């Protein structure tokens, strides 16, 4: 099995292991900016708990 | 904390010194690999020449030298050795072996040469950091320092026992080209003093100064023309020029060539220029501008045409040489094939492949680009010159192979900026490694991955740094660690074989043999006789007198009888040949052939000869029965097939094959009238036949 | 007319030159009027010797360039153009550029 | 003299001659010099001078067991040797590596939208990597015991 | 004359030079002195040409156009030296530089023509 | 004496180093606040 399967394992892991460092960096990309609404909104009922 | 209590000035200067100290290292050590694999033996057919003039001058003296005529080459013409050669490396060698005999350290002369290339490696890679750094930063240099360490290129021509010019000669013009730089920058007479000084010491080391005396007024010339010309730029040159012109004249070999060849014409055209340019600038200035036209149009119309004339009349009578063959060919490629077959027929005067290119340089091609593209980015005065080093080195090395080594230094200089540049920009992106000052807002939100961005860009071009290293000690190891005189084979049981039948003849030759012998012989193996067997040769590589070489090759290819006649009329006693096919040497005088045919014909006395002859009806180059029958009765193949036939060279063949050629000889069975069997190699690499003397009868032979 | 220009060009001269920058300018008369008759000996009476006249006249255009070199760099004018350079420096380096030109055309003078 | 020339405009119409200098010609521009290096740079690595004196052909041809003309591309076992479909194609690959890092460089610069930034970083790696793995490959045909020990 | 006479003048006078050039070039490039007269007869082909082309360009794009360097000028030029080199080589440099002699003139003719007017 | 394989890893271990040493050096000089100042 090693001897005809380990070439293919080269050719399939650096895909899989590329596909996987994309989705770590697409995540981080995709950290949503948080709405300076919402937190104009949570400065409003900060004036309303002082 | 131990490190940062340390001031940063501190800092700086520790790793800069661990950097340099470290490349030096390397670029001496990895010449090496030839002289531990094989013995610490001079390698290839030109340095042998250098080593026997450096015994000559260490022994004898300087004055002795610079007059030594030597008899025992190019028989019966002679050789003028003083005045014929170039003096800088083997002064070198002489300096150095006097100073560590003078403190009694006795070393042999031989080891003296075989190591100099090396050490000189090292000492380049300084200058390279220096020049580096003038044009751009230290940070630069210390790249550059690096890659021209382990380049392939340089190492070809440096390895341990390569006792060239070319080991010297790089190391001389880098020393010259940071002191013009200099000269130019700071604008101060006393760089331009040493840089005159380190131009004179280049030209006696190496015949390739004419490059530096052309480009130095090409770049003179393009600041003229994009009005960069300043009064810095007048002094350099102009102060440079003349001390250089006389200092050149001094070598005997250079003589009067500076100031009447048309190689030299372009620097004292430009000369000229700077005088002209220089004045109408001081006249405008003082007078008026109305009427400064006036007197400007009406001497630039008498001048113009007074100038106009002389170069004309010049060109014309003849009295400015001509250019050079050598020279000539260099520009225009078509010329040297056309027109002189000997400067064709060297092997590493070859146009240059792209293989040739990656295998030498690999990343730097990558990088070339980058690096110019930086440059034309920002122009400064200093910049302009590599510019024009590097646009120039393309072309002169595409035209020769050879040529290669004056490429490697301007790649790995640009190619360190281009990597410098990359490296800082995103270094600096990288703000973990500097908060420095930053503001958040307003921080360009089109940005959301400025950690990752930089790791990996970085990270990169690690990889690619790594590799280079590896690419060039496997190159080294592979390629450049051959000795010529030693050949490398494999035995049927895979252990490794040394064949040395090169300098078994050489030894034979040496006691065997009356002294006022006179060996015959193709034009490659001249040093080598004459430094190890020490018998008079007629040709050498230097291959001052064409003529004398043509009537050499006029007699290997002629018939027996006619090639007897003109042995007898030079008094030839032996002749020596060399034939690898029992072996499988490539290299042997059959190959060369042809050359000798075209070039024995070259001449008026040869015009009998032509290539067409030895020919089959269909064009081809046979050894076989359907050979062609001027060629199986020419001499050569007479020589290299005496007895051959009989021979099994393989199990697998029949007897008279010739491995090399992979064809079985036609004609195997005949015999020598005016040539005898004198001694063979154990592989039959080098023969030698005894020249017979006349019938005691008086009988035709 | 170009002779009335001459006569002012020579007339501002004069006022405009200091004595030291003026005693540059007789002394570079003296070096091309040596230079220039050397150069009609050779052209009426022959090349030969050709090691001697080109050894000679070398020597006199390396004199000349050389006093050209120092006329502009100590000059007020050019200052900011040689930045750093004291008119001590300078002087300095010009007689060593002259040690160094007299003994090479000695080699070839004979 | 010039009543000579006039002779035959007595009958036909003069041309309106307007020798000015051309408006185009321009000196050229350092980015234009560095264009017209990069494109020399091109046509140099890749062998054309090669090409010129040693006349090679495009592709050669092999044969088999099985016979017949295989054509070749790499000239094998001889370093100094190419043919001309070879050289400019590992030429390009060497122009393209270089350029690959400019643009990488001209994307860092502020001010650029989020889409314009991403898309050209993809370009710049594709570019860089592609460039440089695929020259590896084509030695290591040319040559089988590159790098191997 | 008329424009559009002054064209086919121009343009007839310029056909029939060039075809006897081809009809006796061997005659022509035999000796130094024939290939000399050659020299003229290219240049007056090139004048003709050239007054043709203008002549041409106001036709088609109105009265009063203007010639330039380049592409009326040089392209007239070329033509003139291509029938130069079927003849002999030596030509190119006679037959260009009886070109450029007429040039000069006749921009000097045209300019106190039209520039005056 | 020391054999061809013992030189040719020397000679790749001091390389990989040195490099590796020379991009740790842009980081300081970058990093150097009075090379800014
Ligand atoms: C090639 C080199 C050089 C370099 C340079 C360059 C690149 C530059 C170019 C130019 C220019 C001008 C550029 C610029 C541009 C513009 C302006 C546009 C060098 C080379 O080296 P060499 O030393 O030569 O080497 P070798 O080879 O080893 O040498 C030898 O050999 C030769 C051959 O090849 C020879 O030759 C001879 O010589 C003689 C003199 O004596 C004569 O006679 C003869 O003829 C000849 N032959 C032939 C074949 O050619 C030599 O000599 C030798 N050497 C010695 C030293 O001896
Ligand atoms: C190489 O050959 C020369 C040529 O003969 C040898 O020179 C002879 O040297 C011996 C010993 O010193 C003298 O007695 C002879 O008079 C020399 N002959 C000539 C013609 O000069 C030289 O010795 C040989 N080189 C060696 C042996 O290294």
């Amino acid at each position: 099995l090693v001897k005809g399967i380990l070439p293919l394992v080269g050719m399939a892991m650096v895909p899989a292991l590329l596909g996987l460092i994309g989705y770590h960096l697409y995540r981080k990309a995709n950290r949503p900016k948080v709405s300076k609404k919402k937190l104009k909104e949570e400065k409003r009922n900060k004036s309303k708990k002082k | 904390f131990g490190f940062l209590r340390l001031s940063y000035e501190k800092q700086d200067t520790l790793l800069k010194l661990l950097i340099l100290s470290m490349a030096a290292v390397l670029s001496f050590s990895t010449r090496l690999f030839a002289v531990l694999r094989f013995e610490s033996v001079i390698h290839e057919f030109d340095p042998y020449f250098n080593y026997r003039t450096t015994r000559f001058l260490a022994e004898e003296g300087f004055y002795k030298f610079h007059n030594w005529f030597d008899d025992r080459a190019w028989y019966p013409l002679g050789r003028i050795i003083g005045g014929t050669i170039y003096p800088g490396l083997m002064i070198t060698s002489a300096a150095i072996y006097h100073v560590l005999h003078f403190f009694h350290i006795t070393i042999d002369i031989r080891n003296v040469c075989v190591f100099l290339a090396p050490l000189f490696s090292s000492f380049t890679t300084i200058v390279t950091y220096h020049l580096t750094k003038e044009l751009k930063d230290a940070g630069a240099g210390l790249l550059a320092a690096a890659m021209i360490a382990v380049v392939p290129g340089y190492i070809s021509r440096s390895v341990a026992g390569s006792y060239d010019n070319e080991g010297i000669a790089i190391f001389c013009m880098l020393l010259t080209y940071y002191m013009w730089i200099k000269a130019v920058k700071t604008g101060s007479i006393c760089w331009a003093a040493k840089c005159a000084l380190a131009y004179f010491y280049m030209v006696s080391s190496w015949g390739g100064y004419v490059f530096l005396i052309n480009l130095i007024p090409l770049h003179v010339l393009v600041l003229m023309l994009t009005g960069r010309f300043s009064h810095r730029i007048y002094v350099a040159y102009c102060t440079v020029y003349c001390l250089g012109t006389i200092l050149s004249m001094q070598i005997s070999f250079v003589g009067f060539q500076p100031v009447l060849s048309s190689e030299h014409m372009a620097a004292f055209g430009v000369f000229g220029l700077c005088q002209i340019h220089a004045f109408v600038d001081y006249l405008r200035s003082k007078l008026n501008p109305q009427q400064f036209e006036v007197l400007f149009r009406s001497v630039i119309s008498l001048v113009g045409f007074v100038l106009l004339t002389v170069g004309a009349l010049l060109m014309l009578t003849g009295k400015i040489s001509p250019w050079t063959g050598r020279f000539y060919s260099l520009l225009d490629p078509s010329y040297a094939k056309n027109n002189i077959p000997i400067i064709a027929s060297v092997s590493e005067h070859q146009p240059t492949t792209w293989s040739s290119y990656y295998f030498d340089l690999q990343l730097l091609v990558f990088m070339f680009p980058v690096g110019l593209y930086y440059c034309f980015s920002n122009l400064s005065d200093a910049r302009i010159f590599i510019i024009m080093y590097g646009v120039t080195s393309m072309y002169f090395s595409a035209v020769m192979v050879r040529l290669m080594l004056v490429l490697a230094p301007v790649m790995c200089i640009l190619s360190g900026i281009g990597v410098s540049q990359v490296l800082s920009t995103y270094m600096k992106n990288l703000d973990i490694s500097r908060p420095d000052k930053k503001s958040k807002k307003q921080q360009d939100s089109t940005y959301p991955i400025k950690n990752e961005v930089a790791s990996g860009m970085i990270l990169v071009m690690a990889f690619f740094l790594i590799t280079y290293t590896f690419h060039s000690t496997w190159v080294t190891s592979e390629a450049y660690s051959s000795p010529s005189i030693v050949l490398s084979a494999r035995g049927g049981d895979g252990s490794r074989i040394i064949f040395d039948d090169f300098r078994e003849a050489y030894y034979w030759l040496r006691h065997n043999t009356p002294e006022d012998a006179k060996v015959m012989s193709w034009w490659d193996y001249g040093y080598q006789i004459t430094a190890m067997a020490n018998r008079t040769i007629l040709v050498d590589n230097n291959t001052w007198n064409n003529t004398h070489i043509s009537r050499v090759g006029q007699a290997m290819a002629s018939t027996e009888e006619k090639a007897y006649e003109i042995m007898r009329e030079l008094d030839v006693s032996y002749v020596l040949v060399i034939f690898g096919g029992l072996t499988g040497y490539s290299s042997d005088d059959i190959n060369k052939f042809l050359w000798m045919v075209r070039i024995g014909g070259s001449t008026d006395t040869g015009k009998h000869i032509k290539e067409n002859d030895y020919y089959t009806p269909t064009g081809e180059f046979r050894v076989d029965r359907e050979g062609s029958p001027v060629l199986l009765n020419c001499l050569m193949y007479k020589m290299c097939y005496y007895r051959f036939g009989q021979v099994y060279t393989e199990a697998k063949r029949p007897p008279g094959f010739d491995r090399v050629r992979n064809a079985e000889i036609g004609n195997k069975d005949f015999e020598l009238d005016v040539l005898e069997e004198a001694y063979t190699t154990e592989h039959w690499l080098v023969r030698i036949y005894k020249v017979k003397d006349l019938d005691n009868r008086g009988l035709s032979r | 007319s170009v002779v009335s220009v001459i006569s002012r060009f020579l007339e501002e001269y004069l006022s405009s030159t200091p004595q030291r920058l003026k005693l540059l300018d007789a002394y570079l008369l003296y070096i091309l009027l040596t230079g220039a008759l050397q150069f009609g000996y050779c052209l009426l009476v022959g090349t030969f010797p050709f090691n001697s006249f080109l050894s000679g006249f070398i020597s006199c255009v390396g004199s000349f360039i050389l006093a050209v070199c120092l006329r502009i760099q100590i000059n007020p004018q050019n200052k900011a153009d040689f930045q750093g350079i004291s008119p001590e420096r300078a002087f300095a380096d010009f007689l060593f550029a002259s040690t160094i030109l007299h003994l090479v055309v000695m080699n070839f003078v004979g | 003299m010039e009543t000579l020339y006039r002779v035959p405009f007595l009958v036909l119409e003069c041309p309106n001659l307007k020798l000015k200098k051309p408006p185009w010609l321009h000196m050229p521009s350092a980015m234009t010099v560095y264009a017209l290096v990069v494109v020399s740079y091109f046509l140099i690595t890749g062998g054309i001078i090669y090409d010129v004196i040693v006349e090679p052909p495009s592709v050669g041809s092999m044969t088999d067991e099985h016979g017949h003309q295989r054509p070749v591309a790499f000239l094998a076992y001889r370093v100094n040797g190419q043919y001309i479909m070879e050289g400019l194609a590992s030429s390009f690959l060497f122009t393209m590596g270089g350029l690959g890092f400019i643009i990488l460089d001209r994307s860092n610069a502020p001010n650029i939208p989020k889409l314009n930034r991403f898309l050209l970083l993809f370009i710049g790696f594709v570019c860089v990597l592609l460039s440089f793995f695929m020259a590896r490959v084509f030695m290591r045909m040319k040559l089988p015991g590159y790098l191997m020990g | 004359v008329g424009t559009g006479t002054s064209l086919a003048l121009s343009s007839l006078l310029s056909l029939l030079l060039f075809a006897g050039m081809q009809m006796y070039s061997r005659q022509l490039a035999s000796t130094e002195w024939l290939t000399i007269q050659g020299g003229l007869l290219g240049s007056g082909l090139f004048v003709f040409s050239l007054t043709a082309f203008n002549n041409l360009e106001n036709l088609v794009f109105g009265k009063g156009f203007q010639a330039k360097i380049f592409p009326e000028i040089l392209l007239c030029l070329l033509l003139a030296l291509f029938a130069s080199g079927l003849i002999h080589r030596v030509c190119v440099t006679t037959c260009f530089i009886f070109s450029m002699v007429g040039l000069y003139y006749i921009n000097k003719i045209s300019s106190t023509l039209y520039q005056a007017a | 004496m020391i054999t061809d394989v013992q030189l040719a890893i020397f000679a790749n271990m001091l390389g990989v180093s040195l490099f590796l040493l020379v991009v740790l050096y842009h980081y300081v000089a970058v990093n150097n606040p009075k090379k800014q100042e």
